[PDB]
C-alpha cells in the first residue's frame, strides 16, 4: 500500500515544519 | 448391368423433356416486368410502408 | 501533534493573566504520481467506453475487465479527490467542515484501494479456474465474484472505521501514529497479493508446459509474463520485502518512489495492455468501422 | 454444364510414355484446384495428382512420384498430365476432376464413387501383343 | 451397346441447347434497360431474437407473418413471436444435429430433420397443450436438407441421398419418390400453387417436378458448383438459385433457361439462402461473408446490404405479406429486418 | 389487453428458465466427432467405451471420464460425398481421426482425408486427435518383411528414426522406424499450415487398449486450456 505510507509521511513532514516556524514567527 | 439401365433411363428422360414448348425470352421477360410493376405498389419492402401501420415499431 | 501545542499555548496565558530537501522530493513525487493518476483516469475511460457499449465483446472475461477497469477509476478518482481536499496547515497559514470531510474522503479511498486490490485477485482466481479447474463450466460463479469483487473490501474497511475511531481516532484519518492500527487494512491487501503470487506461479507453470510441448521460446515466455504481471498486480509483492528492516537514507525514498510510480501508472498500463494490444477488440473496431463506411 | 471430357490413352508398351489432356468447359477453368484421380480394375477410385489454382503448388501420390508430370493452361482451358516410364500395374481408367468450390484448397470428394464434376474417363492399358 | 445410348444422349442435349438459343431474342437486362433503378435500400434490425446456444441452420415464417420457427444444432426448435419477442415453444429434439425446419401452412404442425435421415414432425396444438412428436418419417438414406409442408397432410422432404420424396403423414410412407439428381439435394421450394416444386442439388442443376405425376419436367443447368438454396418467383413462373460460386441465377420456366446472374467481382464467398420480396422485385441472398445482399431481380444492381451478423448467414425468410425479413446465422441470433420511410 | 399478454410473457419466462438450465448441461459436455475409413478400427474404438451405456443416420456414444462428459458421434448411413454434412461439425471440441497404420495401400487415401479436414474453411479451428490404430498388426507386417513400405512411399529410404522416439521396451528397431514414419507423415500436413489455431495429437494405439478415453480426456483438456490461454493472448 504505497498511497497510505506516502500520505502518512507527508502528514508529519509538513506538520513538523509548521511547529518550528510558529515559535520562530513570534520572535 | 447397372450402366445400361441408367443410360436407357437418361435417354428416355431427355427425349420427353426435349419435347416441350418454349416461350421466347422477350415474352418471358415481359411477363416478369409486368408482374413486378403491377404489384410494386403493394410491396411493403421495396417501398417502405408508413410506420403508422407496420407491426414492427 | 500540532493541535496539542495550541491547547497548552492558550493555558499559559490563563495563568499569566491570572527538513527541506525531503519536502521537495515529496512535492516532486506529488506532482509525478498525480500526473500518472490523472492520465490513467483519462486513458482508461476511453478504454472502458469502447469495450462496454460494444455488444460484440460481452464474454464473462470482459465483464471482469469492465469491473477491473471501473475499480481503477474509482481508486484513481478517490486519490485525486482526497488529495484535492488535503486540509494542510499551509492552506490556512477556528476551522470546520474539512476535518470531517477529510474523514469521508479518506474512508472512500480506503475502500477504493481495497476494491482495486481484491478485484485483481478475482481476475486471478477466474483465470486459475479457467485452466486448472476441470469440470466446472463457470458462468455460475459470477454471483460470487461480484460479491468478492466489491463486498470483500467492505469487511476490510468497515472494522477499520470502528476500531480506529474508539481507540486511536485522529484528526482526519491521515496520521498513522501506531503501526498496529495500520493493519486490518494493510494485512488483507498483503493477503490478496500473496494469493495472487501463488496463482501467477501456477499459470506460469501451465504456460511453460504449453510452450515446451510445441517447439523463439525465450522471447515468448518473456512477453507472456510481462503480459500477466499487471493483470494480477503481482509486481507489488517484490517491493514489500518484509518492511521490518526499514532502511534509512535516500534508498527508502527511491524505493518508495518506484513503488509509487508503478501504482500511479498501473491504471494506464492495464488499460493499454488489455484494450489496445488485444487483437480481438482492435480487429473488431475494423468490422464496426466497415459497417459505418 | 460442367463437362471435363478427357483425351489420350490407349495401348502403350511397358516402359513407354503417354500424355492425357483434359479440356474443361462450362465453368471458368481457373480458381479451381484440379485433380487426376484414377481407378484400376478391381479397385476403388484412387488419387494420382493435383495442381493448384495457377500452378506453383503441385503434389503427387507416392507410387507415381518422379514419373508423372502435371501442367495446366488457363488460357487454353486444358489440364495436362504426362506419364513417363509406364509400368504394368499402371493400367487404369484416368479421370480429371476439379475441386467442388472455387477459391479453395480443401477439395473434398474427388475420389468418391460418384461425383458430379468428374470426367468420363480415359482408358490406359500397359501390355504387349 | 453402351456407345449406342451415349451417342443419343450427347445429340439429345445438343438438340435442347440449340432449341433454347433459338427462343432467346434479347436478355432480361436488355429489356429492363429503361426500367428506373430501385434506389439505395436501407434496412433496420427491428428485433433481435436470442436463446439459441449454437448455430442456426433453419428458419421458417408462419402463414400469419408471425411465429417464426428456428432450429439450431444444440437440439432446440424454438417458435418465436416476432412481436414482443416472446417465445412460444422450446421443443427439444431427439438428435442434436438438425439441418432443416418447417412450419405447416395451417400452423398446427412443425417439422424437423437433419443428420439423422428422419423428418420428425411435431403437433403443436395437442389436447393437453404439450408438444409431442407425432410422426417420424423414416426411409431416406442420406441426411435431410429441406422439408416443405405441402398441405397439412403431406410433406416434401429433400434428402442427401440424391432423392426427394413426398410423404403422407397418417400412413407414414413415401407416397412417391423423385429419383433425379446425381448429388445431394440441398434445397427445396414449392410453387405458389402447391402443384410443382423445384430442388437445387450438388450437381449444379435445379430440376422441376410434378408432384402429382411424379417425374421431372425440366432441368436447368447454368451454375458451376453446388446449389445451396433456391426460391420461387411469387407468380410461380420463375425461380432463383444461389450456389458456391457466389452467383445467384434467375431461371425461367417457360423460356426454360437462365435470365440473369446476380454477382460481383468483390464477392467470392457463396450464397447460403435466397428469398424474394412480396412483389418479386427484390432478391435477398444470404452470403457466406457474414452479410446478405439485397439484389434487384429485374436488373443486377445490389441495392442494399444487411451487414449485421457476426458469423455466416445460413437463413433467410420473407413473411407472407412481405413486411419483414428474418436472417438467422451461425452466431445463434435471428435478426428481423424491415424498411424505413 | 395486458391480461392475455401477461400469460404469453409468463410462458416466455418459463421457457427461458428451462433454456438456462439446458445451457449449463450443453456447455458442460464435450462433443467429439469420430472419423475414419472402413479398415480403421472405428467400431472397436467405440466398443471400448460402448460399455458405459445410458436409415440410421448418425450414432452417438456417451462416455464420461473424471466427472467430465464426452459425446462421440460417428456417421452411420451417409453417402460417399461428405463435403456438405462435415460443416455441421464446426463447433465440436475435437475431431478423432482414426487411421489404420498397417495397411500401406489406403494410407495415402487416409493422408488425403486428413489433408482436406485440416484445410477445410469451417474446420480450420478444430483440433484433430490422431489415432494411428492397429499398431499391433504393423509389427507383424514389418517383422515378416514380405511387404515393403518403400514400394508405396518412396521417401522412406532416407528416413531415420527420430531422436525423440520413445519405443516400448523390447520393440524392434525396424518397427519403431516404420511406425514413426507414418506419424511424421501426418504431422507434416498438420505443421505445414496449422500455426496456432489448432494442433494434431498423434497416438499409437493397438486394436484393444484399456486406456483410450483417458488419451482423449488428457488431450481435450489440453485443447480447452490452450483456447482459454489464446483468449487471454497469453499464448
Amino acid at each position: 500500500y504505497a498511497q497510505g505510507t506516502f500520505t502518512s509521511d507527508y502528514s508529519i513532514l509538513l506538520d513538523k515544519k509548521a511547529q518550528a516556524a510558529f515559535i520562530e514567527y513570534l520572535l | 448391368t447397372a450402366s445400361i439401365a441408367q443410360a436407357r433411363k437418361l435417354v428416355e428422360q431427355l427425349k420427353m423433356e426435349a419435347n416441350i414448348d418454349r416461350i421466347k425470352v422477350s415474352k418471358a421477360a415481359a411477363d416478369l416486368m409486368a408482374y413486378c410493376e403491377a404489384h410494386a405498389k403493394e410491396d411493403p419492402l421495396l417501398t417502405p410502408v408508413p410506420a403508422s401501420e407496420n407491426p414492427f415499431r | 501533534t500540532a493541535g496539542e501545542l495550541y491547547q497548552r499555548w492558550e493555558r499559559y496565558r490563563r495563568e499569566c493573566q491570572e527538513f527541506l530537501d525531503q519536502r521537495l522530493i515529496l512535492e516532486r513525487l506529488q506532482v509525478m504520481y498525480t500526473v500518472g493518476y490523472s492520465l490513467s483516469l483519462a486513458t482508461l475511460l476511453l478504454a472502458l467506453l469502447i469495450l462496454s457499449l460494444f455488444r460484440r465483446l460481452h464474454c464473462t472475461r470482459n465483464y471482469i475487465h469492465i469491473n477491473l477497469f471501473t475499480s481503477f477509476m474509482l481508486r484513481a478518482a478517490a486519490i485525486l479527490s482526497r488529495d484535492r481536499l488535503l486540509p494542510r496547515p499551509g492552506p490556512y497559514l477556528l476551522w470546520n467542515q474539512a476535518l470531517a470531510a477529510c474523514r469521508t474522503a479518506q474512508i472512500v479511498t480506503q475502500y477504493c484501494v481495497g476494491a482495486n486490490y481484491t478485484w485483481l485477485l478475482v481476475e486471478g482466481v477466474y483465470l486459475h479456474s479457467l485452466l486448472v479447474l476441470v469440470g466446472g463450466s463457470e458462468e455460475g460463479h459470477f454471483r460470487y465474484y461480484l460479491l468478492l469483487g466489491w463486498g470483500a473490501p467492505a469487511l476490510f474497511v468497515i472494522p477499520w472505521v470502528i476500531v480506529r475511531y474508539l481507540y486511536e481516532n485522529t484528526q482526519c484519518w491521515e496520521r498513522n501514529e501506531v503501526k498496529a492500527i495500520w493493519w486490518i487494512i494493510r494485512t488483507p491487501i498483503l493477503m490478496t497479493i500473496l494469493i495472487n503470487f501463488l496463482i501467477f506461479i501456477r499459470i506460469l507453470g501451465i504456460l511453460l508446459s504449453k510452450l515446451r510441448t510445441r517447439q523463439d521460446y525465450r522471447l515468448r515466455l518473456a512477453r507472456s509474463t510481462l503480459f500477466l504481471v499487471p493483470l494480477l498486480g503481482v509486481h507489488e509483492v517484490v517491493f514489500a520485502p518484509v518492511t521490518e528492516e526499514q532502511a534509512r537514507g535516500a534508498l527508502r525514498f527511491a524505493k518508495l518512489g518506484f513503488e509509487i510510480f508503478l501504482s500511479s501508472f498501473q491504471g494506464f498500463l492495464v488499460s493499454v495492455l488489455y484494450c489496445f494490444i488485444n487483437k480481438e477488440v482492435q480487429s473488431e473496431i475494423r468490422r464496426g468501422w466497415h459497417h459505418c463506411r | 454444364q460442367v463437362q471435363l471430357q478427357e483425351s489420350g490413352g490407349g495401348l502403350v508398351q511397358p516402359g513407354g510414355s503417354l500424355r492425357l489432356s483434359c479440356a474443361a468447359s462450362g465453368f471458368t477453368f481457373s480458381n479451381y484446384k484440379m485433380n487426376w484421380v484414377r481407378q484400376a480394375p478391381g479397385k476403388g477410385l484412387e488419387w494420382v495428382s493435383d495442381i493448384s489454382q495457377s500452378g506453383a503448388s503441385i503434389s503427387y501420390t507416392g507410387s507415381v512420384k518422379g514419373r508423372f508430370t502435371i501442367s495446366r493452361d488457363n488460357a487454353k482451358n486444358t489440364l495436362y498430365l504426362q506419364m513417363n516410364s509406364l509400368k504394368p500395374e499402371d493400367t487404369a481408367v484416368y479421370y480429371c476432376a476439379r475441386c467442388p468450390a472455387p477459391f479453395t484448397r480443401d477439395c473434398f470428394d474427388v475420389t468418391s464413387t460418384t461425383y458430379a464434376y468428374r470426367g468420363q474417363g480415359t482408358q490406359v492399358t500397359v501390355s504387349s501383343h | 451397346e453402351l456407345d449406342q445410348l451415349r451417342q443419343e444422349a450427347e445429340q439429345l442435349k445438343n438438340q435442347i441447347r440449340d432449341a433454347r438459343k433459338a427462343c432467346a431474342d434479347a436478355t432480361l437486362s436488355q429489356i429492363t434497360n429503361n426500367i428506373d433503378p430501385v434506389g439505395r435500400i436501407q434496412m433496420r434490425t427491428r428485433r433481435t431474437l436470442r436463446g439459441h446456444l449454437a448455430k442456426i441452420y433453419a428458419m421458417h415464417w408462419g402463414t400469419d407473418s408471425r411465429l417464426l420457427v428456428s432450429a439450431s444444432q444444440d437440439g432446440k426448435l424454438i417458435i418465436w413471436d416476432s412481436y414482443t419477442t416472446n417465445k412460444v415453444h422450446a421443443i427439444p429434439l431427439r438428435s442434436s444435429w438438425v439441418m432443416t425446419c418447417a412450419y405447416a401452412p395451417s400452423g398446427n404442425y412443425v417439422a424437423c430433420g437433419g443428420l439423422d435421415n428422419i423428418c420428425s414432425i411435431y403437433n403443436l396444438k395437442t389436447r393437453e397443450g404439450n408438444v409431442r412428436v407425432s410422426r417420424e418419417l423414416a426411409g431416406h438414406t442420406g441426411y435431410l436438407s429441406c422439408c416443405r409442408f405441402l398441405d397439412d397432410n403431406q410433406i416434401v422432404t429433400s434428402s442427401g441421398d440424391t432423392t426427394c420424396a413426398l410423404w403422407d403423414i397418417e400412413t407414414g410412407q413415401q407416397t412417391t419418390t423423385f429419383t433425379g439428381h446425381t448429388g445431394d439435394v440441398m434445397s427445396l421450394s414449392l410453387a405458389p400453387d402447391t402443384r410443382l416444386f423445384v430442388s437445387g442439388a450438388c450437381d449444379a442443376s435445379a430440376k422441376l417436378w410434378d408432384v402429382r405425376e411424379g417425374m421431372c419436367r425440366q432441368t436447368f443447368t447454368g451454375h458451376e458448383s453446388d446449389i445451396n438454396a433456391i426460391c420461387f418467383f411469387p407468380n410461380g413462373n420463375a425461380f432463383a438459385t444461389g450456389s458456391d460460386d457466389a452467383t445467384c441465377r434467375l431461371f425461367d420456366l417457360r423460356a426454360d433457361q437462365e435470365l440473369m446472374t446476380y454477382s460481383h467481382d468483390n464477392i467470392i464467398c457463396g450464397i447460403t439462402s435466397v428469398s424474394f420480396s412480396k412483389s418479386g422485385r427484390l432478391l435477398l441472398a444470404g452470403y457466406d461473408d457474414f452479410n446478405c445482399n439485397v439484389w434487384d431481380a429485374l436488373k443486377a444492381d445490389r441495392a442494399g446490404v444487411l451487414a449485421g451478423h457476426d458469423n455466416r448467414v445460413s437463413c433467410l425468410g420473407v413473411t407472407d405479406d412481405g413486411m419483414a425479413v428474418a436472417t438467422g446465422s451461425w452466431d445463434s441470433f435471428l435478426k428481423i429486418w424491415n424498411g424505413s420511410s | 389487453l395486458s391480461a392475455e399478454d401477461k400469460a404469453a410473457v409468463e410462458r416466455s419466462k418459463m421457457i427461458e428458465k428451462q433454456l438456462q438450465k439446458d445451457k449449463q448441461v450443453y456447455r458442460a459436455t464435450h462433443r467429439l466427432l469420430l472419423l475414419g475409413a472402413d479398415n480403421s478400427g472405428k467400431s472397436t474404438i467405440v466398443k471400448q467405451m460402448r460399455i458405459y451405456h445410458v436409415t440410421s443416420g448418425i450414432f452417438e456414444t456417451k462416455f464420461q471420464v473424471d466427472k467430465v462428459n464426452f459425446h462421440m458421434f460417428d456417421v452411420g448411413a451417409q453417402r460417399d460425398e461428405r463435403r456438405k454434412w462435415i460443416q455441421c461439425f464446426n463447433d465440436v471440441t475435437a475431431i478423432i481421426f482414426v487411421v489404420d497404420s498397417s495397411d500401406y495401400n489406403r494410407l495415402q487415401e487416409a493422408l488425403n482425408d486428413f489433408k482436406s479436414i485440416w484445410n477445410n474453411r469451417w474446420l480450420r479451428t478444430i483440433s484433430v486427435i490422431l489415432f494411428l490404430n492397429k499398431q499391433d498388426l504393423l509389427a507383424e507386417k514389418v517383422l515378416a518383411g514380405k511387404s515393403k513400405i518403400e514400394d508405396y512411399f518412396p521417401e522412406f529410404a532416407r528416413y531415420t528414426t527420430p531422436e525423440d522416439a520413445t519405443p516400448e521396451p523390447g520393440e524392434d528397431p525396424r518397427v519403431t522406424r516404420a511406425k514413426y514414419f507414418i506419424r511424421d507423415e501426418f504431422l507434416r500436413i498438420s505443421t505445414a499450415s496449422g500455426d496456432g489455431r489448432h494442433y494434431c495429437y498423434p497416438h499409437f494405439t493397438c486394436s484393444v487398449d484399456t486406456e483410450n478415453a483417458r488419451r482423449i480426456f488428457n488431450d481435450c483438456r489440453d485443447i480447452i486450456q490452450r483456447m482459454h490461454l489464446r483468449q487471454y493472448e497469453l499464448l
